[PDB]
This record gives structure tokens, sequence and C-alpha cells, in this order.
């Protein structure tokens, strides 16, 4: 009886370590599939980084596009611009030929004034000495000498009439001609202004030009552009179309994926939790698969000792 | 050369139609200094609330700070 | 009564060693949470220096544009100060024309009194038929009739030249009024240009005193310094989504959550002082 | 038209000064001399024809042909300088309502799309100087106005200067003038004349009825007011009337 005390309670605590091995034994195989999934790393981050990641090969393709059709649009408002100074020049050509044409107008009107002034005036000479002819024949009182004398004022008079004449056509004239030149004169004066508003432009524009120049060349061989054939030639010793295993499946997952942005992040992280806690018991698959067996086994072995006991028991 | 890097690989493109202005552009206002940046990237879980786990942090210790249980010596 | 309270306190002290083991995990739960509080105040200070950085150049290009309104100032000044100058100096002139008139008008009475004499003295010269007396007396007039006469020409070119010159003083004088009213109108845009611009140092300065102030209400805005961790927004936010991770994982491995857990343990423990009291009370 | 240069462009403030540098000259001066030419070769005439000398009507006719034209002459040569003036205010208002240009505007204009003012067809349409707005009438035409007649013969009063033949129609009211007063029958020199009273006494002496009192009634009589010595002026018909009676009283 106290050899039963001692080989069922034994059985029953061997069995409960059966079970207790049985709640890791599951948590083992999960581990092995775990350790797979983690081991997918392997061909996926190997993949998109011997591919070097989309986000980055399409993205300098992508951003050096965009540069390259930056890079004609300052150059070809430039074109038309630069050669325009030429027109340019031409207009100012023709203002200083209106200059010219002010300098000999108002030189020609100044003239034909000087030309009415001096007409009045010089003829107003003989026109004075009217009086002092008439007056001294007068003074000889003491014999009919008077009349010829009398008729000069009529015709002097008709002359200087006549005289008046001019005096207005010139004056209108003249402004009416100064007032032409004046604009023309001003028009010249916004022109000049004109081409140094272009030419800051022009120089604006230029400074674009190199400027995106400079990016144009710096977005070549950068880092990542040097380090074409090094994402690739991580194979130095294994270049033989061997990696055509993972081809078809990766090509699934790629450009017939329809996401293909920084997706790393989505398992990236998700394997770091899972692979966080795992690597315990490893090693005690043996247990739970033979020694496991053979304490079951001892339990029809030891259930057939208690028989015979029991039937002793009974045989008492 | 494997074709299949390649093939994976794509430089296609269409610099044809695409332009930088879709009709003309905005000309920067004379008073176009808008301050703008206030705020970027951010905004993942509040952190109002992590400043509770700041004050637990040292609450731990606070309460570690005490007698704690096996205290039945009482006699007499 | 004395032994059936006995196994209350136990079972219930039991109770609160289980719970002190489950804040043995909270322990490092929290180690590995303060990550993320260090890389959101590491984000949020390099948000603030960008900010203030920005600001700066608004408070640079606003003097810049200041410094240029006090030239566009200066000009305005200095002219209007000349123009009141050459204002006086236009309206102080008219002095000289209405002076000039009166001289005018009296060398062209002199020289009337010649137009007059001149007859009068050559009436000598009649039909008669020491006798110098018959010209001499006359002729050095006769010929002072010719300097008399040059009187009007000498005043006339001279009235016609101050003529000349009051219309020119004038217009171009009273021009510079346009000129003032001009560098006026340039003075007014840059005004209420300076009147759009200063506004968005108050708009960013509302925002700086709202990040500053959030940053210090995690008591700490300069020892984080000491943290090493990558200059760049997109980075930081990498790095706070793994430690995030890592903390929902360690949170939902226990099972429980930490804080919720650390409330019904406050109570637990002080279960252990209230059975204990009443249990001396026993005594 | 098909080219880079533009209609016209707005006012530009830098070459202002030419704006109002535009300016026209002034004749009043030769205006004023030529007044004085003319009011000269009129005098001599008075005293200088022959006794046997009959007709000078259509000198005198010449005479104020030949000043009417210079009336005219003056009056729209006026007319024009204040149009002138007219003209340069109208494009400072212009020039105020233009959208004045700056930076690449200009090519902005120069496709036609906004318009700037043109002096220069503002001038050739210039506000009408239609002839207008003058009264013309001076003592310089006072005397040619009578000069004839009282050369004929200068006791008669032929001007009422009221309706061109007399003020009365079918009547003798009115009076003949003498000249020389019976109180002073010597010649006069200079007498001066109030408009209202018309009449005048000599040289010196226009303070005769003033004794304590400055004033006191028209000459002769027929008159309802006191003269008004401050009122007193030069008057041509006077001498005009003297220089024929002094050269014919002889022979």
């Amino acid at each position: 009886q106290g050899n039963e005390q001692s080989l069922q309670k034994d059985l029953d605590f061997k069995k409960a370590k059966i079970v207790h091995l049985r709640q890791e034994s599951d948590k083992l195989r999960k581990s092995v599939e775990s350790l797979r999934d983690f081991q997918n790393k392997k061909g996926e981050i190997e993949l998109h980084s011997q591919l070097l990641p989309y986000v980055k090969v399409k993205d300098h393709k992508e951003k050096l596009n965009i540069y390259k059709e930056e890079y004609e649009r300052a150059k070809a408002n430039l074109r038309a611009i630069l050669k325009d100074k030429k027109p340019f020049a031409n207009t100012k050509k023709t203002l200083e030929n209106q200059v010219e044409e002010l300098t000999e107008k108002c030189s020609l009107k100044t003239d034909e004034f000087l030309k009415a002034k001096e007409k009045i005036n010089e003829i107003f000479e003989k026109l004075n000495t009217i009086r002092d002819e008439v007056i001294k024949k007068k003074n000889q009182n003491e014999d009919d000498q008077i009349q010829q004398l009398l008729l000069k004022q009529r015709h002097l008079l008709s002359k200087m009439a006549s005289s008046m004449k001019s005096l207005k056509n010139c004056q209108k004239e003249l402004i009416s001609t100064q007032i032409l030149q004046f604009e023309a004169q001003n028009m010249d004066v916004s022109m000049n202004d004109v081409i140094g508003f272009f030419n800051e432009r022009e120089a604006d524009l230029k400074s674009q030009y190199e400027d995106k120049k400079k990016f144009v060349k710096e977005m070549r061989d950068t880092p990542e552009f040097q380090s074409w054939m090094r994402e690739i030639r991580s194979y130095d010793q294994d270049t033989k179309e061997k990696l055509n295993k993972v081809a078809e499946k990766y090509e699934e997952e790629g450009n017939f994926n329809l996401s293909f942005v920084q997706d790393v992040l989505d398992k990236l992280e998700s394997e770091i939790a899972m692979v966080n806690h795992d690597e315990s018991a490893v090693t005690i698959l043996d247990q739970v698969t033979a020694e496991l067996r053979e304490l079951e086994h001892t339990v029809p072995q030891q259930s057939k000792d208690l028989e015979t006991i029991k039937a002793k028991l009974k045989e008492d | 050369d494997p074709i299949l890097k390649r093939t994976i690989i794509s430089k296609r493109k269409a610099p044809s139609n695409n332009e930088d202005e879709e009709i003309v552009k905005t000309p920067r206002k004379l008073v176009n200094y808008v301050p703008l940046k206030i705020f970027n990237l951010g905004d993942s879980f509040d952190d109002t609330i992590t400043t509770t786990v700041a004050k637990l942090q040292d609450l731990k210790k606070e309460i570690l700070d005490s007698p704690r249980s096996n205290k039945s010596i009482v006699i007499t | 009564n004395m032994a059936l309270h006995l196994e209350n306190l136990k079972s219930l002290k039991a109770e609160y060693e289980d719970a002190k083991k489950l804040l043995r995990e909270l322990n490092q739960t929290s180690d590995l949470n303060e990550r993320k509080m260090l890389l959101q105040a590491k984000s949020l200070w390099i948000d603030v220096a960008h900010n203030t950085d920005a600001c700066k150049n608004l408070e640079n290009e606003i003097s810049g544009i200041q410094q240029k309104v006090d030239e566009v100032t200066e000009k305005i000044r200095n002219r209007q100060e000349k123009i009141e100058r050459y204002t006086s100096d236009g309206t102080t002139i008219e002095a000289q024309i209405d002076a000039k008139v009166i001289y005018v008008n009296e060398k062209d009475s002199e020289h009337q009194n010649a137009r007059e004499l001149l007859r009068d003295v050559k009436s000598r010269f009649e039909k008669e038929k020491k006798i110098e007396q018959i010209a001499q007396e006359a002729q050095p007039i006769k010929e002072q009739y010719d300097s008399t006469k040059l009187a009007l020409v000498e005043a006339q070119d001279e009235l016609q030249q101050l003529k000349e010159d009051i219309n020119s003083r004038q217009s171009k004088i009273q021009k510079y009024k346009d000129d003032t009213i001009y560098y006026e109108d340039k003075k007014k845009v840059y005004l209420e240009n300076i009147k759009k611009i200063e506004v968005n140092v108050a708009a960013l300065k509302e925002g700086i005193q709202r990040q500053i102030q959030n940053a210090c209400a995690f008591c700490s805005k300069e020892r984080i310094e000491n943290v090493d961790l990558p200059d760049t927004q997109e980075e930081i936010k990498r790095e706070l989504d793994k430690v995030s991770r890592m903390i929902q994982k360690a949170e939902k491995s226990l099972g429980l959550s930490q804080e919720e857990v650390i409330a019904l343990f406050e109570k637990c423990r002080n279960k252990y002082k209230e059975g204990q009291k009443k249990y001396m009370e026993i005594d | 038209n098909d080219n880079p240069i533009p209609k016209s462009v707005p006012l530009h403030p830098k070459s202002g000064k030419y704006f109002h540098n535009l300016h026209a000259r002034d004749l009043s001066n030769i205006y004023q001399q030529c007044y004085k030419q003319i009011d000269e070769t009129i005098n001599q005439l008075v005293d200088s024809t022959s006794p046997s000398t009959i007709g000078i009507e259509e000198q005198v006719a010449d005479i104020t042909s030949t000043y009417k034209l210079l009336s005219t002459y003056e009056s729209e040569s006026n007319s024009f300088d204040e149009h002138i003036k007219d003209l340069k205010k109208n494009f400072k208002q212009s020039s105020d309502a233009c959208p004045q240009i700056d930076l690449s505007t200009w090519d902005k204009y120069r496709t036609g799309e906004l318009t700037a003012p043109k002096l220069s067809e503002l001038y050739l349409n210039m506000p009408t100087p239609e002839p207008a707005t003058m009264v013309n009438n001076t003592d310089t035409l006072k005397i040619l106005k009578v000069l004839p007649y009282i050369w004929n013969d200068p006791t008669c009063v032929i001007p009422d200067l009221q309706n061109p033949a007399d003020e009365d129609d079918l009547q003798i009211e009115g009076g003949k003038i003498e000249l020389t007063c019976p109180i002073t029958c010597k010649p006069y020199e200079a007498p001066l004349i109030s408009r209202k009273c018309n009449h005048v006494f000599d040289r010196d002496g226009i303070q005769n009825y003033l004794q304590g009192y400055t004033t006191r009634d028209c000459p002769q009589a027929a008159c309802s007011q006191v003269v008004s010595m401050r009122d007193f002026v030069r008057d041509p018909i006077m001498e005009l009337r003297c220089k024929i009676a002094k050269m014919k009283e002889s022979q």
C-alpha cells in the first residue's frame, strides 16, 4: 500500500509535468514558425535593399525628372529676351533720332522766332524816322512839298499791319513743335528705365538658370547615385542569375503590390515585437518528444503494476 | 548584365505635357511674409498623459519607501 | 474573532504581495516609456529653435525695409527742406521785377527827353543865305542821343531776362511739389507695408509663447540638450514609432495596464494598514 | 504698328521739369510797342494838313481798319496763351489719372491693352479758340471816331456817344460845345473831365467854387449833381478840337 502511495502519486505528478510541457510545446512550434517569419526579413529587407528601396531609386529618378523639366523654363524665357535688347537698342536708336529731330527742329523754329522779332524791330527803325522827317520839313514854314511827306504814313501803317501777320504763326508753331518734341523726349526717358527693369529680370533668370544647373549637377553623383552597383554588388561572389528564386513572389509583392512608399514600416516594427519574446526553452524539444513519450508509456506500465498490487490486495 | 533587375527598375517618363505652372504663377506679394511653420511633424500619442507616466516614474520609488508586508511581529 | 480574522489578513497579504510583483514589471515598463517623452521633447525643442530662427529672419527683413524707409524719409526731409528755401526765393524775387518795371519806364522817359531835345537843337541848320556856335552847342548832345538811346536796349534786355528768370524759377520750383507728392506716396506705401508686415511678429510670437509654454509644462526646457538623437523630425518620428510599438508589446504581454493596475495597487496596499489596525484592536 | 514702339506712355516725373518747361513766349511788349506807334502817325496830321487839304476820311478809315486788325491780333494772341496754359493743366489732370508704369508692365501697355494721353492730339484739337469774350473800346479810338468830323469842322457835336447818328432823332435837343470859357477867355492848355458832367475847366482853376466846402454844382446849368474833382481825368477831345482852332485862326 506504501508502494501504491508512491507509484500513483508519482504517475499523477509526471502527468502534470506532461501537460505543463504540452503548454510550451505549442509555444515552441510558435517559436519555430516565428523564427521563419523573422527570417522572412532575410528575403524582404535584402531584396528592397539589394534592389535599393523604391523611395530611394525611383525618388532620385522622379526628382531628377522634375529638376530636368525645370532646367529649360528659365533659359527658354531667356532666349527671346536676351536678344530682344537689340530691338530695344534699335528703339533707343530711334528715340535718339527723335532727339536729333528735337535739336534741328527747335533750332530752326528758334531761328524763325528771331526772324520775326528782327523783321518787326529792325523794320521799325524806318517806322520811327517818319515823324522826325515830317517835323523837319514842317519847320521850314518860311512852297507846297507837304503832300509826298503826308503820304508816307499810309504805306508805313500798311507795312506794319502786314508785319504782324507772321508773329502769330511763329508763336504757335514753336510751341506746337516744342510739345511734340517734349512728348518724344518723354517717351525716351521711359525706355531707358525699361531696359534696366528688363536687365534686372534677365539677371534674375540667369541666376535661376545657373542655380537649377547646380541642382541638376548635384542631383547626380550623389552618395546613393555613386552607390550604383554597390546596393547591387553585395553578390560579389554569387552573381549567377540564382536570385530568380525570389523573382515571381517579390514581383507580386512589388510592381503589382498597388503600394510602394516606405511600406517597410509595416513589418520592420512588427518583427521587433514578435522577436522580443523568443529563444526561451528553444532546445527543450527533446524532452517534449522522447522523455514525455517514456513518461506516458510508464503510465500503462505502473498502471498494470497497480493492477497486480490491488489483485494481491483482493487476494488478502 | 542580368535582365530581371533592370526590368524591375523603370526609366520611362512623361516630360512632354507636364508643366511647372498649370496656366500661370501667382507672383510673391510684397507682404507675402506669412510666418507659417507653427507645427510640422508629431501628434502620434497625447503627451500630457505621458506626463502621468513621468509622475508614476517617481511615485513607484515613493511607495517603495514605506513598510511593506511581513509586519506580523506584534506580541503580548 | 482571533484565528478566523488571522486568515482574512494573510490571504489579503498574499494578494498585496501579488500587486508588488506586478509593480516590479511596471518598473521596467516606465523605464522604457520615458524614451517617448525624451524623443517628443527633442522634436519640440528643434521645432522651437527653427521657429525662433524664422522670427529672427522676419526681424532682420523688417529692419532692412525700415532702414529703406529711413533713407526714403531722409530723401523727403532734405528735399522738402530745400523747397521751402526755393519757394522763399521765388516769392521774394518778385520784388526785383516790381522794382525793375519802374527802372525800365524811367529809362524810357529819360530817353524821351533826348527824343524831344534832338529836333529842337537840330532846327538851327536853316537857310541863312568863331561861328562854331552854329553846331558845336548841339553836336556833343547830338552824339549823346545814341548814348541815351542805348538806355532802352540795356533796360528792355534786362527786363526780358527777369521775365524768363521768374518764369523758369517759378515753374521748376513749383514742380518740386510733384516730387514731394511722389515721395510722400512712396512713404505712404512703405508705411502701410510696415503696418501689413509687423503683425507677423505677433503672429509668430503668440506661437513661440505657446510652444515654449508647452515644453515648460514638461518641467524641462534646457536639460534634454544632453540627449543623443538625430536632428530630423522625420527620423525622430521613426524612433518614436519603434519605441511605441515596443511599449505596446510590453503592455499587452503582461495582459494588464500599468496605471490601472497601480490604481487598484494603492487601495490594496492600504488594505494592509486597514487590516493591521483592526487586528491590533483585537489585541 | 507691328513694332515694340508703343503709341505713348504716361508722364514720368523724372523729366517733369520739361513738362512744366513747356511754356509759350509772350508778345504783350511788341503789342504795346506797335500800339504806341499807331497812336503816333495820328497827332501830326491834326495841324500839318494844308488849308486847301480836303478829304482825309479814307486815311482815318484805313487807320481804324489797321487798329481793328491789331486788336484782333492781341485778343486771340491772349486767347492762345490762356488755351496753352489750359492744355498743360488738362495734361496734369490726365497724368494724375494716369496708371504710372514700373518694372515689366511697359510690355503689357505695348500690347495696346491700355491707353495713355497724347497732348499732341489734345492740342491739334485744343479748346476751340473761336473769337469770343471781347468788348473792345479805347480812348485811342474815341479820338478816331470823332476826329474826322471835327477836322471837317471843329464847331459841331456830330457824336452824342448814344446811337451812331445822334442821341435825339427828330429834335434840336442837346447843345453846341464852345471850348474856351468866357470867364477865363485865355486859351486852355490841358483841362480834365468828369465823365458824368461831360465838361472841363482849365489846366489850373478846377477848384473855382470852393470856400471852406470843397465841391459845388455842374459848371453852367441843367444839372442834378455836384462835381467830384477826384473823378476828373484826361480827355483827348479838348486838344483834338483846339489844335485845328489854333492852326486856322490866322491869315
